[PDB]
């Protein structure tokens, strides 16, 4: 029930959705990067600290 | 009354007036009630899974037709302050349910929208699930209580033959400190009462003389008792069963009366004292059930209006109430109105050229 | 099928049947077939008509590099004898019937075109034997 | 909710139907989507009515080249069909002779 222009527009709508999917994936991977940065820092820093404590 | 939910592309900024009551596009020429619908603010989340989301949403909708119409059926069966045909004014948490429908406001406070649509839908699903579980358990308990009261009042009824003698027989009727006798309440009707008082000796040897004693009256016959040695009880029963006399070796027990009546009165009073809470709890929980009901309906309206017009969520919803027997005219004029949106085919049948849902009370 | 008054005949026919049974069992083996395959002797062996052999011991024909099958492939282009060629064609057909990956290995070796050359051999029955082998090759193809 | 382009390819020379023998033409219309559950629904419905979803057009043109080679082997197989029908003809003639 659609001409060429209308079905093209529906395709562009599905595309605005795909770009939205890309954006939400980008912000989610940025967030998990924040938490993984934090936990990497915590564990690595604490291990170095413990080695320095026993050397002390 | 039966209402019609319609949603449109909502292109024009002033189209809301057309949705509400504009006389040019009003329904049945100002004879059908038309009102706007407060569109909830909702996310999108995803579209790939959204087909399944709408699917299981519809299945949940069917199941909750089940549960809430059973709630309606039970609150009608209570028949105290609410019945099938009287006292049917149903309140959506204080006001008339149509007043809440026409003043629909999304439940922003209870259910914030920062949460994804999926998780909100499962929240509502399990809320309805625990509502249903509470209904099942508590209504089954009340069914048990009602059955107990019915059995009590049933055992408190019946003739002398079909019920223990509560307010009829007493201690003096039966033999006291009996060494050899037993008092059998041999009921005799007046059709052959002279027969009994004359040949109770023929009915049995070694019988108490002048034992022709009559205790009370009933509509089928007259209660009377006979004091008899054991062999005399055997013989009297044997030759009185054929004489159309009811045989009964009842034992006097004031407890059999007092207990049953005490449980009857106490269970009835406690059942009412607990049925107060029943009606309060039931009407309340059904009002919030209907609130969440219209909320999930609005969520559906949003999902289908969105996927109808693609990604953008621009649409304008509105309640409606067509006149009976003017329905088809409204169908064809609205088809004329909305068939230019697509200009090709929107055999319109279920998927109307407008995003539609149906509700009826 | 015929009953006779001499029980000696029934005992003797039973003995004949059972001893020819384990005669076929003795002739039912895979190492003698491989020894003849190396030597190029391809007769109408009982193992060649043995339904059991093709049903079960076809997995044995999946040798290391499939050397026996390769030797048969060479025998196709060197030996022109109709009889051994018919035997080899039927053997290859059964092998592919019971092991399609072996058919794929044959197609890697190009043996389909070789048997296609052999369909035009002067011995008509060999043409039909190669036709049966090809017909077996056409499952999923 | 058809929202995708369509590829068309109409081929004449009506060929017998794969499962009924109807000497019927070919007229191919392609519609497909990218939602996985929508893909389940469309394949379910299409197999319910009529469909041939064995292939999957994609980037590799080497697939197309080997498929044209397969068409060559199909021609060779048709020649084998000629040989086989000759064989059944001559054997049935031999039997019917006597």
């Amino acid at each position: 029930a659609l001409s060429d222009a209308d079905v093209q527009k529906q395709i562009k709508h599905m595309m605005a959705f795909i770009e939205q999917e890309a954006n939400e994936k980008a912000e989610e991977i940025d967030a998990k990067a924040e938490e993984e940065f934090n936990i990497e820092k915590g564990r690595l820093v604490q291990t170095q600290r413990l080695k320095i404590m026993e050397y002390y | 009354t039966e209402f019609w939910l319609i949603s449109a592309p909502g292109e024009k900024t002033c189209q809301q007036t057309w949705e509400k009551l504009h006389a040019a596009t009003t329904k049945n020429n100002n004879l059908a009630v038309s009102s706007k619908f407060n569109i909830p603010d909702l996310k999108v989340g995803t579209l790939d899974v959204l087909v399944g989301l709408s699917d299981e949403l519809a299945k949940l909708d069917a199941f909750v037709e089940g549960v809430v119409k059973k709630v309606a059926q039970y609150m009608a069966d209570v028949l105290e302050d609410s019945k099938d045909k009287v006292q049917e004014n149903l309140l959506a948490s204080g006001v008339d349910l149509v007043t809440y429908i026409t003043r629909f406001q999304w439940d922003m406070a209870k259910y914030p929208i920062k949460q994804s649509l999926k998780n909100i839908s499962e929240i509502i699903a399990k809320g309805v699930t625990q509502i249903d579980n509470d209904l099942k358990s508590r209504a089954s308990a009340y069914n048990n209580l009602k059955g107990n009261l019915q059995n009590l009042e049933r055992k408190n009824a019946g003739s002398l033959l079909t019920r223990s003698l509560a307010e009829i027989v007493k201690k003096d009727d039966f033999v006291l400190d009996s060494e050899y006798l037993v008092t059998l309440l041999v009921v005799v009707p007046k059709l052959n009462h002279n027969d009994w008082i004359k040949q109770y000796e023929t009915l049995a040897e070694m019988v108490v003389p002048r034992s022709s004693n009559v205790l009370s009256e009933d509509q089928d016959s007259y209660l009377c008792n006979v004091t008899l040695f054991r062999k005399a009880v055997d013989d009297f029963r044997h030759k009185a069963r054929e004489n159309k006399f009811i045989v009964r070796d009842f034992q006097y027990n004031e407890e059999e009366m007092k207990a049953d009546k005490e449980e009857m009165t106490r269970l009835s009073t406690d059942k009412k004292k607990q049925f107060g809470p029943l009606v309060r709890w039931l009407k309340v929980n059904f009002s919030e059930a209907f609130i969440a009901w219209i909320h999930i309906k609005a969520l559906r309206v949003f999902v289908e209006s969105v996927l109808r017009y693609g990604l953008p969520v621009n649409f304008q919803a509105m309640l409606l109430q067509p006149n009976k027997k003017s329905v088809k005219k409204l169908r064809e004029v609205l088809h004329e109105l909305y068939k230019h949106l697509d200009s090709s085919a929107a055999s319109q049948q279920e998927y109307y050229p407008y995003v539609y849902y149906k509700i009826d009370c | 099928q015929q009953k006779y008054d001499d029980e000696d005949i029934s005992e003797d026919i039973k003995f004949l049947l059972e001893k020819l049974g384990e005669s076929v069992q003795d002739l039912s083996s895979f190492d003698e077939y491989s020894s003849e395959l190396k030597s190029g002797r391809l007769e109408w062996s009982p193992v060649h008509k043995s339904e059991k052999f093709w049903r079960e011991n076809a997995v044995r024909l999946n040798e290391k590099n499939y050397e026996l099958l390769k030797i048969l492939t060479k025998l196709l282009e060197v030996s022109d004898d109709p009889q051994v060629l018919a035997v080899a064609a039927h053997d290859v057909g059964e092998y592919v019937r019971h092991y399609p990956r072996g058919k794929r290995v044959i197609e890697q070796l190009g043996g389909k075109q070789l048997v296609m050359n052999h369909m035009h051999h002067e011995d008509q029955q060999v043409r039909y034997n190669a036709l049966l082998a090809v017909q077996k090759l056409m499952v999923h193809n | 909710r058809g929202n995708v382009f369509l590829r068309q390819a109409e081929i004449e020379n009506p060929l017998e139907d794969p499962v009924t023998g109807d000497y019927v033409h070919k007229s191919v219309f392609i519609i497909f989507f990218q939602g996985d559950q929508l893909k389940n629904r469309v394949k379910k419905i299409c197999e319910g009515f009529r469909a041939s979803l064995y292939p999957c057009p994609e980037t590799p043109q080497e697939r197309k080249e080997m498929a044209s080679g397969v068409n060559t082997r199909i021609d060779d197989l048709q020649m084998v069909l000629n040989q086989t029908e000759d064989h059944r003809q001559r054997v049935l003639q031999a039997a019917a002779k006597n």
